[PDB]
């Protein structure tokens, strides 16, 4: 990771996860899914 | 005689006054110009911008 660029690999990779759309699972059968904000990519 | 030597001072102080027109002129001429162009690019699926 480096300073001198524009955008550091770290916020870019995390931003990306961020942007996923995540599910959220609670068995027994309820099943969610949501889509991820990109406000931190 | 003061008398006589004022009446010719205020004599030649009581002259007419001429009065000037004064017309000035202004004058401001701006110009403009600009081109902006470029392309950019972008993939939002693993995030990668130009």
């Amino acid at each position: 990771q480096y300073g001198n660029t524009g955008a550091s690999i770290g916020n870019v990779m995390i931003g990306l996860e961020e942007a996923k759309d995540t599910t959220q699972t609670k068995a027994v059968n309820e099943t969610t899914t949501t889509k991820g904000d990109y406000t931190k990519l | 005689d003061i008398m006589n030597a004022m009446l010719e001072v205020i004599g030649q102080l009581d002259i007419r006054r001429a009065q000037v027109l004064i017309e000035a002129l202004i004058v401001e001429m701006a110009e403009g110009d600009g081109i902006n162009l470029g392309v950019q690019w972008g993939s939002l699926e693993s995030g990668s911008v130009i």
